[PDB]
């Protein structure tokens, strides 16, 4: 039997996740996606490890 | 009908073997449903 999800939609989901985590930080896992420039989220990701 | 090129589906209830609505997909052949360009859930 063929798979229910062809590879194209799998690639679409992966691209969606990647774009979301690049642009909106991790705030798109909780609620609405909140925009933030990339350097200031790497700054907070440092601030999260001391 | 699974994995059957439906040029010969009724060769081997008749209403569900005629050509009222025939769709060809990767899974097999679908009879009784209308193809639609629109996309839904
Ligand atoms: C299915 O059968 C038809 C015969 O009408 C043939 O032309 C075609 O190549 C076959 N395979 C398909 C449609 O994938
Ligand atoms: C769907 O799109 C195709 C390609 O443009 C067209 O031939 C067809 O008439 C459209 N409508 C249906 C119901 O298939």
């Amino acid at each position: 039997l063929p798979p229910l999800l062809t590879d194209e939609m799998i690639a679409q989901y992966t691209s969606a996740l990647l774009a979301g985590t690049i642009t909106s930080g991790w705030t798109f896992g909780a609620g609405p996606a909140l925009q933030i420039p990339f350097p200031m989220q790497m700054a907070y990701r440092f601030n999260g490890i001391g | 009908y699974q994995d059957v090129n439906c040029t010969e589906v009724p060769v081997a209830w008749r209403v569900y073997s005629t050509g009222s609505n025939v769709f060809q997909t990767r899974a097999g052949c679908l009879i009784g449903a209308e193809h639609v360009n629109n996309s839904y859930e």
